DNA sequence: GCATGTGTTCTAATTAGAACGCATG
DNA sequence: GCATGTGTTCTAATTAGAACGCATG
């Protein structure tokens, strides 16, 4: 997927699916003011919706998947979150003919276990990349991240070992780390400000 | 509908076999005069692989657990002409009481099925013919048979192996197979009472068996739990090569690998009713080569 | 020494078979042509009885433990062409250190054999012709060899299957059939080598195997104990299939009564070479009626 | 076997194995003082005996059979008696046209147990009777007996109990016995005083 | 010169058998 | 309106495997 002149860049058509991203996107300058419902479809309970659903639902630039943040609040298995996700990615890619960049990512908070995740890697084709939000004093956010967005798995996010990880499992209880999670798509769509 | 296919154009199927098992889809293409070109069989149990390496003689292809089947190996090892399967139903039939559903357990393994059955499809602005079949227990949950339907994009046909065999198994299939709600018919050599499929002078106690499990228990019927055979006035369980004729195996199939009374009943508890399966396969013998 | 019989005057043959074990002796009169008119089997072993009955579909009358037969009974079921029997070794055979001998324990059976043979024996005056044999094993106290021959009044022929099957079994043979201390000579439908007997994709290790016994043991072949067989890069042990077709008997003879790994081994441990009896009853076919 | 007449019968030509009885023939008088060579043929190990033996050793008008007395003097296993004398016993009989009286018996000394006296019996077509052979005072001697004679199987002796003589056995740790037996022989043959 | 055997046996694995389970025609 | 079930389990019978044995060509 090679870069957009500027005056070509659309506005950005996402699917949020199991968490709402409008608040966290509009932050970043993706969706125009208001009153427009075209930038952002959001589905929170998918075990009843097909493909026609999602293929009527407007073609699609950007497809998230998110598991519930830490907490014991979840009915649903945690690999029940991925398994729907990759269901319905397949009904929102468009013909083998690319018109635009298609795009998507799932995020994890720490949910699977080891037998979730790697058969989360098999399914979405790749090993995730951890994003940790430290500046010594805090220890507060990390997520891991599959994504086809090639800045996603491009630089060198600082490297911290998963024995720490466990160690950040406080479980009781975004803006900067998840802001630059997703800062590399802009340089694809619209910049509203 | 795919389009007919001229019998000089076509060529011999090539199949995809997860969950193989004893190598039923094999045995049921083979023995309805179907050329088979390639079959690439996922199978863990070392027994399952003896059966069906044995009684094939190599023309099987084993490609070890299905889980460790990549992207790449799907185009390698294909183009497939026919992907089948049924997943392990320990922990999806209601005969067990700690079942952990499809998200769970060995129930994530139908995933797996559905994530090599979109690899293997033909892509867009390829009209070639594919098919496609997943078999599984009727005794699940709703949720489960809601979800299963959900990734197939397709509502299950349930057949009954009382029809063509001489046991109750009620399973469902999905698939793309052509005519798969056709009512089921019987044939000639289809052994459709216990006493067809028992030895000489063995008395059979009913027309028809409760369903048959990997245990011993399921042999004895019903609440009394009374032998189903009577031989020298004396009253007995099933033999192996009699749980073959009932699910419709050749005799001796299951008569490899030093193999007693537990481990036949096993594979073959789990197996697929060769009738059943020969219903369903039928239709393909129109679309690819035969001798 | 015996009257040639012309091929009308020619009747189907009626014989009397003590310690019968899993049929052997019918198999291979059957093998070979022979019209049976009558088959009295005497044996105690329910799994042997079951292979008799079930693979010879209820030809062969079971009588008992040889012990109940009565002079009147052999008159009555008689007269016989054929008196034919295997005595149990265990007592005899010089692998068993513990061994009682001819006298104690199971190796007096042998004179019931006797005791039957002579009531079975045609009186003074019955030109008709009689056979009869007697086998066991050639490890064997020098006194038991010695005493069986004295109350046969004939001296033992030894035959080993070696050079008909791919196992080694020396047996003694008592008798008086036709040419028994002719030459033995292979037939292009032995199965000479273990390679032979195996099934596809198992290599032999051995061209021959040491003595079957009915233990596990004596598949691990010589001081070494290695076993006789290489699968996928794997040591394993022989089959029963394989042991079947060691034995020269018919694959799958004894998948009969849900019989494991050892209670099948135990079965043909104990029976006959069958390419060694074929020998012994070619002779017959110019005696009795054959289709 | 009818009886034969006075002035018909000749003496007797008998086979004794295991045991020599020729001291208890003379006595009853089967047997003439002065003979020759003899008319008693007698062997202690017939392993090695054929049936041309025994034909060649001329015909024989009765072979008697026993097993050792009481004692250690036992060499051999107790059916060892039995089976031999069974066979050596086939070899004795002479042509189905019986030209006169065949007969033949054998005793046991309280040696073979329960299994070798059923073996017995099966082989010798006969249950075998006990000879009492005990006063009011003396209880002495006691042997079994399976035998052809009509007048060892016609007529009534004294019913004993196997308990009490069960433990008989062991308390040892002649005419009456066997020789009693031995008399009714004398109608068919010589009698020579 | 030294490996072999129509088995008895004792012990360590190993499997047989039925208890257990309840939503649903 | 009761009976059924592509199984987990736990115990009680099972066998599996190897030690044992030595007269002998
Ligand atoms: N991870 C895995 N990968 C491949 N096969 C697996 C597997 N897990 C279980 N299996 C196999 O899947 C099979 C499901 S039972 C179905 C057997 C087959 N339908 C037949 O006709 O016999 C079992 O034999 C089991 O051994
Ligand atoms: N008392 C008895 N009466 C009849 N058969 C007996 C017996 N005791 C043992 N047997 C049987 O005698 C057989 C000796 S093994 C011989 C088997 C036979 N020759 C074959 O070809 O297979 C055994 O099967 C045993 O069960
Ligand atoms: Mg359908
Ligand atoms: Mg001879």
């Amino acid at each position: 997927f090679e870069t957009v002149p500027v005056w070509r860049r659309q506005p950005v058509r996402v699917l949020s699916l199991f968490e709402d991203i409008k608040k966290e996107l509009t932050s970043l300058g993706f969706l125009e003011s208001g009153s427009d419902p075209g930038q952002l479809k959001h589905v929170v309970d998918v075990t009843d919706t097909v493909r026609k659903d999602v293929e009527e639902w407007g073609p699609f630039d950007l497809v998230y998947g998110a598991t519930p943040p830490l907490g014991h609040t979840c009915d649903r298995p945690p690999s029940w979150y991925l398994f729907q996700f990759h269901r319905l990615l397949q009904y929102a890619r468009p013909k083998p003919g690319s018109p635009r960049p298609f795009f998507w990512m799932f995020v994890d908070n720490l949910v699977l276990n080891k037998e979730d995740l790697d058969v989360a890697s098999r399914f979405l084709e790749m090993e995730p990349v951890t994003i940790p939000d430290v500046h010594g004093g805090s220890l507060q956010n990390a997520v891991r991240v599959w994504s086809n967005i090639p800045a996603i798995r491009s630089r060198h996010w600082a490297l911290v070992s998963e024995e720490e990880l466990s160690l950040l499992a406080q479980n009781k209880q975004p803006t900067k780390l998840v802001k630059n999670c997703f800062l590399p798509l802009r340089e694809y769509f619209k910049y509203f400000s | 509908l795919y389009p007919a296919i001229p019998a000089a154009r076509r060529r011999p199927i090539r199949v995809l076999s997860l969950f193989d098992g004893i190598a039923t889809g094999y045995l049921v293409l083979k023995e309805l005069g179907i050329k088979v070109g390639k079959y690439v069989a996922s199978e863990v149990c070392e027994e399952s692989i003896a059966v069906g390496t044995v009684k094939h003689e190599g023309n099987i292809k084993y490609v070890n657990d299905v889980r460790n089947i990549t992207k790449k190996n799907i185009e390698e090892w294909g183009p497939f002409d026919l992907v089948i399967g049924g997943s392990p139903c320990n922990d999806l039939s209601n005969v067990n009481p700690a079942r952990k559903g499809l998200y769970e357990g060995t129930g994530r393994l139908f995933f797996e099925f559905y994530h090599l059955l979109n690899y293997s499809r033909p892509k867009e602005g390829d009209d070639r013919p594919f098919f496609w079949m997943f078999e599984n227990v009727v005794a699940m949950k709703v949720g489960d048979k809601r979800d299963i339907s959900r990734f197939l994009e397709c509502n299950p046909v349930m057949i009954d192996a009382i029809k063509v065999s001489a046991a109750h198994r009620a399973r469902y299939f999905w698939g793309n197979l052509p005519g798969m709600n056709r009512p089921v018919i019987a044939s000639k050599n289809d052994k459709l009472e216990l006493q067809d499929c028992l030895e000489y002078n063995r008395i059979a106690k009913l027309k028809k068996v409760q369903t048959i499990t990997t245990k011993s228990n399921s042999i004895k019927q019903g609440k009394n739990q009374l032998f189903p055979v009577v031989m020298n006035g004396k009253e007995d369980v099933l033999w192996c090569t009699e749980l073959e004729r009932i699910f419709g195996f050749p005799v001796h199939y299951t008569d490899v690998s030093n193999m007693g009374r537990g481990a036949r009943q096993k594979l073959l508890g789990r197996s697929w009713s060769v009738p059943v399966i020969r219903h369903l396969f039928a239709p393909l013998k129109d679309y690819f080569a035969c001798e």
